[PDB]
């Protein structure tokens, strides 16, 4: 969260917390309400955001969803939709943290190696993100979406 | 193995010293190649500046 | 290295190169993580090409055992390896840090307590900027 | 560490749950307290130095500890009994504003018991300067602080003990 | 440094208390403020593209990576791609700050020397910034291009 | 400034800026205009601020201005008050960095080491500075004092 | 680390003994072995990712692990438990070649359940994991090899639980 | 609802369903998507329905909003508009079920009874459902007023 | 009674709200199955007769039942089964058109068991002759309106035991 | 262990404040939900054996575990499981009645965790059957008492966990 991100940084400098740096504490707890409701009409939103995103991913990449793809097959599909889900619930809390080091601890770091193993292609994963930002953009309102593209720009940054 | 030799002076700027500390400011010395990259960033972010860089050992843009 | 598994490994760099144990599990996660996967070459050079090596120790001080403050475990850490002869006991004085749960619920501090009381009890009255008559209308159980 | 909001997003994590309308509450429940919690804060940075020094003339000074033998006489050892006293209230002012006390179990509690019966420091007397410091920090912050404030102290003081 | 703490530093050096035509440049970095902020997120997120793009204009199918060349063999290659990752960077740090000096202090520093040492030819180096510059100029825009641009340009001067 | 601490901890993690630390960086931009208001209004006062402050030192410390005393005589006591004027223009540079880093490099390092030398009571700067806040605190409004102030309390925590 | 040849001649160093040929049959043993340990170390380093995947899906993977609130829940997790599969592995290999155990017990086996308590890894699954590794290493390196690298792939297992 | 309605017809008959009865299902499952958007549409406009509805009611009876009229004092007259309000709803029902049915058992048994108890006049209310008819149809399509027709009419016809 | 239709409203009207798109797609859903279940209505009405034969074969006759001493036997008491099933294939067809199993419940269902039981009534038979016009009635019916049938059907089975 | 009016005293008591109206409320609070918990404690005692039945069969049995290389395979297993099944049923109907969630703490809580991983039994598994349990005892007992009565399943399950 934001306010964490604040106190760790007092810490390691040893001191109390600064003006300036309450002052953004008290900025982002006003701000909160705002988030959490950005958060709520995503996740009202997210079993068709999963889909839609999919269809697309899959559209841009035929390889995926082939034979010789990962994807292919109706497990193997279920589990890419899985990831997609998961991802997108890692951004909702992102929102209401106001940082990207929930969505970090849980969703980036390993995850190259993870799916390294799996042998899926992170690149595809990375398009399916950027798909689901698509669809998400679209049911936001404008300032809504510009707050979530942020965190969905960092997941696409993550996984590449 | 590839050798960098360097000069660069780094001042004391957060605290006086009452230990003369000649050497610290003003060093000469031998770098491992792969070290030395990261060793150009520390003296970048502590706020040193390298006056001169040269390969004291090995061959410039030899393969092996 | 050669007769020591690779978290044991860590401890003894730490102690060697900066005078400490291994201060948080993030740390013991970085520097075995690079210990594995690349030579112990690569961790000593990353533990004296680091920033806390050239805070203290700088580029002419040989290093010495720190002692710390600071932390929290670290000064008990610290003076159990140091106390340590060579060879004397090989065991781990920090296997990884155990992870802790949580005491109390975030509800159950006063404040929040407080805020839940305030939204739960009159959760349902009379809505401002609504039109009373779509308000007498309006139903407050819901379902049920 | 962890603090309100993510101590939410951690429970709803292991889960697997997306966030909720009663775990939204929760959140919004805290985002009201975090101004007053704001406030607070800064009355006790501005009043540490002062804290400190009302709760050792009530707990650690003129008494044994100070005189020669005691745990706290010599300059070295006074100083870092009240090093170890501004540590706890800054920490508290940290768990305070986070509204968990993960924190102090994470830096300030972990091994202390153990440091304190190696250094040979008496564990009673330095509960006892804490709950000093807790009265007065009370006082200073004021009553929709103080309940808030005192939790986080007395956390500090069981542990100890 | 910053291009407030440069104002500060000159006045410093003159002695001379903040003067309305110092407050002026000050509050005109504030304005430029909030363009640089947009156009520094949108380069973290492509930087990885920028690279490859850059890369492909100027660094590869080129007589550098083929045999003989100074990008040839996989180690001289990663070692270009690390460089040109760390202009990047710097230019984005620059364009927030509003200052030249930071490139002087982190990239310019020693760079000249080392290249030299090496026999890594500056003029392919400086393609490879220009390069990176034009990418970056359609991803950010044209009113953040501009100042973008600058510091690009610095570096490239620098380098050369 | 605020931007510089920033770019600083981001070029330490050799990363990109943060979402968070972006933000951070847009809210000081914001707020900029606003310091740059404060630290105008000082400067115009600073000759009054000077003056006011080093009649109430000199009548809280009669001794210093005495002919045992360092500021004694005509020379010493345009010392002692160059030093105040000093001080109060380093405070103007930190309003408006919203930093103390510009304060502290050009006055609050070796200042002690300075003044012993000198023989100059470090004590009576203190009251000096003192001094001159609470005359700056009378110009300013409320809340752009407890702007002001937080850098004066800064001054004379750092001459102790 | 020591292995077979070492071994031997470090029993005879103890007893003084000069080498004889009760002694010299052993080593003759171990140089029979020899080309075969050769011939299954290189395909195992060659199979490696391969192997670490069959045995993930054989057991870790699917499973509750994997799933929310699991130990290998998160990707930094899963990361994790594969660097440790191919800690296991590696050597393994290491300990075919050597023809001895002990190189296992000083590096891998000392001190490692002490860290999986602490960290709350669960050691049975762990072992799962291990059988697994072994019986599709089993496959790759033929019968005659299989029988030599089961032994040190057990011993992991029978040290870890 | 037709269905409803169909079947109980048949149970009194203790038949299966006649096939001019099933056609009758057939012809209302094809109505029902029309039916469907004329509802929508009068829930959009509700408010200002009922709000119109309610002026043109106290326009054309003065009495019920007088000292001596029930709807006299601003709770009555807004529980006469929340009655209003409740009649419309009920229309909507009433539509997408293709049957009076709905409205029926929540509103149009025991209405005389209540409002006698309540000492509403029964004809004025009559005379703002025909009021809320006349604003609804002015919204609706002429085809579609139509159909909105036959059930204001019906609650007319019931309250008299 | 309540259908599809009215289930929606009612729900609707006991939350006061006025209808809503989600609301709206239910009843959608409902619009779309409709034609499908008018035309499987019409295919059972004209093959009733032959449905409880085919049923009554599968299941009742040829039985113990109908022997001497079993409940079905007499032609009275055979009239009697014959009659039951009328009912519940009627009731299921009206259950089937209402899209709602309330139909069921209020007029089949109620006070059944106990009836059976005084009455000496096998239930289990009876719940097999369901299951088995269940059968006969998917056939004719066609896939798409058998899924429908079936669980009317199998609401009366469960009811009834 | 504690109950609900003696929790109200015993906190009272460390204040050393006399019981308050605020105090009083709380356990009149606990009087009037005390006649329904009398009558819930006695459905489930009547009902016990069954309800470990049905938890069994929602979850453990027809699974890996009963089959042969699983946590409950053999008949000295299977019994252990239901054995625990029950503890954990009984535990939490005395918390029930107490209304309290202490006694789950001080003695099945306390060292379960610890347990289970010596002897390999899966927390998941066991977490399973407890949220089985509840969910039949819900049915038993009835609304009102099942609001009560899950509190204390979920706080087993969660401390497990
Ligand atoms: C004073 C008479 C003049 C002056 C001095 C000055 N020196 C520095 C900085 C350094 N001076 C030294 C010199 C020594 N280090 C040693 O070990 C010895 C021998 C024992 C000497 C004489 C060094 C190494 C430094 C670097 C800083 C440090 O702390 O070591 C400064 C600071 C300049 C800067 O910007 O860093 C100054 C001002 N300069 C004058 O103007 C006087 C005429
Ligand atoms: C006398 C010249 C000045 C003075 C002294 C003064 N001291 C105190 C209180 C304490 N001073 C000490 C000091 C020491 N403890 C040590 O271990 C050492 C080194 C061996 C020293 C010198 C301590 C510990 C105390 C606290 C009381 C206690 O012993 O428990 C006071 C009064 C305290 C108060 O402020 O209330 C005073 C007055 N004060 C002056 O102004 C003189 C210049
Ligand atoms: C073939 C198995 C796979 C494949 C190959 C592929 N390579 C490129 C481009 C380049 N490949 C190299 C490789 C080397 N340069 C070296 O110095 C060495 C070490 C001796 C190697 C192996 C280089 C440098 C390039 C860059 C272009 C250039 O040489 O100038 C491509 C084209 C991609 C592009 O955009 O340029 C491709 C397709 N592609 C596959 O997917 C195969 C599995
Ligand atoms: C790429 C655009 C061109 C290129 C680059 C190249 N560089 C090296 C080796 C080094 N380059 C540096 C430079 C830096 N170190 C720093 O600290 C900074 C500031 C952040 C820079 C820019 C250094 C120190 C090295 C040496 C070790 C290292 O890898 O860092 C090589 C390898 C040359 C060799 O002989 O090994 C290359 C190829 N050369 C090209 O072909 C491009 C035009
Ligand atoms: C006034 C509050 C007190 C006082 C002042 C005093 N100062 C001097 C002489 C000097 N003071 C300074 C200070 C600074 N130079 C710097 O660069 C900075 C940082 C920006 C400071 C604060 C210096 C260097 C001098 C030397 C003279 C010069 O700079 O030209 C004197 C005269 C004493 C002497 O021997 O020079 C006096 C009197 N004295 C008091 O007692 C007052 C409380
Ligand atoms: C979809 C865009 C791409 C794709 C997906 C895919 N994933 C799997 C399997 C897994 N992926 C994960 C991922 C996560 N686990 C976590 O903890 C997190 C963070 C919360 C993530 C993102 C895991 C662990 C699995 C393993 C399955 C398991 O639970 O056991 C598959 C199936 C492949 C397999 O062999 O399991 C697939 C298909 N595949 C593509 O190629 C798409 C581009
Ligand atoms: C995979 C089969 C299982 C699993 C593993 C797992 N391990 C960790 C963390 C660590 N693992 C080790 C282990 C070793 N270090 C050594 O020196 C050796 C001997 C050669 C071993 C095997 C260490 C020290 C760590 C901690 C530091 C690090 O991560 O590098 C984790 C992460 C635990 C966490 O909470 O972060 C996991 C998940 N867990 C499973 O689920 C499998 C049963
Ligand atoms: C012979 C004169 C005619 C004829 C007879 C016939 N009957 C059946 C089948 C059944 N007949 C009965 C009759 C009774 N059950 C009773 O309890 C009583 C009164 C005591 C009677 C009369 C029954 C129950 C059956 C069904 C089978 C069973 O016993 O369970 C058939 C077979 C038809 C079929 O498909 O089931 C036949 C042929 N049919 C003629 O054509 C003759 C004129
Ligand atoms: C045929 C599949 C099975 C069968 C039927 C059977 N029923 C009776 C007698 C009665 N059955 C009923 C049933 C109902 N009465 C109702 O009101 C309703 C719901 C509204 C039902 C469905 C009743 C009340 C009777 C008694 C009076 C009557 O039949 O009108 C019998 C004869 C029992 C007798 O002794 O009269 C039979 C044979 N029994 C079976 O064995 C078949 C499995
Ligand atoms: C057959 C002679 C009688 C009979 C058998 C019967 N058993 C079950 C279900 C189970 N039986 C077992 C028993 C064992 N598990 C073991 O590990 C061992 C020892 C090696 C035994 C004997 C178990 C565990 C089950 C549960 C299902 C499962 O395995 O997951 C049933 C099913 C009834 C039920 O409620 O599950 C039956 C019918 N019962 C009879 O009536 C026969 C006389
Ligand atoms: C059942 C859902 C799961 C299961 C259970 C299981 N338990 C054991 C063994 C023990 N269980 C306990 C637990 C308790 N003792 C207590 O006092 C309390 C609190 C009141 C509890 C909960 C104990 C101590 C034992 C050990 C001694 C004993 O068996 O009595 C087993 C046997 C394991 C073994 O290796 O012997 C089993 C199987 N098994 C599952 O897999 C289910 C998920």
């Amino acid at each position: 969260s934001v306010l964490t991100k604040a106190i760790v940084n007092a810490d390691a400098e040893a001191r109390y917390l600064s003006p300036g740096e309450l002052d953004r504490i008290k900025s982002f707890v006003a701000s909160g309400e705002r988030r959490l409701r950005i958060a709520q009409t995503l996740t009202e939103a997210r079993e068709r955001i999963v889909k839609q995103a999919g269809d697309q991913l899959f559209q841009k990449r035929p390889d995926v969803v082939s034979p010789g793809g990962n994807a292919y097959g109706e497990k193997m599909t279920a589990l890419c939709l899985r990831d997609l889900d998961y991802y997108l619930r890692l951004v909702t809390y992102g929102i209401v943290a106001g940082d990207v080091t929930p969505i970090e601890e849980i969703g980036i770091i390993g995850v190259k190696e993870m799916y390294n193993s799996l042998q899926t292609p992170i690149p595809a994963v990375a398009e399916g993100v950027r798909a689901m930002k698509n669809v998400a953009t679209s049911l936001l309102s404008g300032d809504d979406a510009a707050e979530a593209g942020f965190y969905f720009d960092y997941l696409v940054g993550a996984m590449q | 193995s590839r050798y960098f030799k360097v000069t660069a002076c780094i001042p004391s700027l957060k605290r006086v010293r009452t230990g003369r500390e000649l050497q610290n400011t003003f060093f000469t010395k031998l770098v491992p190649y792969e070290n030395w990259f990261t060793e150009q960033q520390r003296i970048q972010k502590a706020g040193g500046k390298v006056l001169s860089v040269k390969l004291f050992t090995g061959v410039q843009g030899a393969n092996t | 290295h050669d007769r020591y598994p690779n978290t044991k490994v860590v401890e003894f760099a730490f102690k060697h190169f900066l005078g400490r144990a291994v201060k948080n599990q993030a740390e013991l996660i970085k520097y075995h993580g690079l210990l594995g996967r690349k030579g112990i070459k690569a961790l000593i050079g990353a533990l004296v090409d680091g920033e806390e090596y050239g805070r203290l120790y700088g580029e002419d001080t040989v290093p010495s055992w720190q002692f710390p403050t600071l932390p929290a475990a670290n000064y008990p850490n610290s003076v159990e390896l140091y106390n340590r002869f060579t060879r004397q006991d090989d065991s781990l004085v920090v296997p990884s840090f155990k992870p802790i749960r949580s005491k109390m619920d975030i509800a159950s501090m006063p404040l929040v307590q407080a805020a839940l009381k305030e939204q739960q009890a009159t959760k349902t009255a009379l809505d401002m900027s609504r039109p009373m008559f779509l308000e007498l209308g309006r139903s407050f159980k819901g379902a049920d | 560490m962890q603090d309100a909001i993510t101590a939410v997003i951690n429970n709803y994590d292991v889960q697997g749950k997306y966030l909720d309308g009663a775990a939204l509450d929760k959140l919004k429940a805290y985002f009201t307290t975090g101004a007053v919690r704001v406030r607070a804060a800064a009355v006790i940075s501005s009043n540490a130095t002062t804290i400190i020094k009302e709760a050792a003339a009530k707990a650690l000074i003129y008494s044994d500890l100070t005189r020669p033998g005691g745990n706290m006489y010599t300059t070295r050892r006074y100083a870092a009994c009240i090093r170890d006293m501004d540590y706890f209230l800054r920490y508290a002012t940290y768990a305070m504003l986070a509204g968990d006390p993960s924190i102090l179990d994470e830096r300030v509690l972990n091994g202390l018991k153990e440091t304190y019966n190696s250094l040979g420091v008496p564990i009673a007397a330095t509960v006892g300067g804490i709950q000093a410091m807790k009265e007065v920090v009370g006082g200073l912050v004021g009553p929709d602080a103080a309940k808030e404030a005192s939790i986080y102290f007395d956390y500090l003081s069981s542990g100890l003990s």
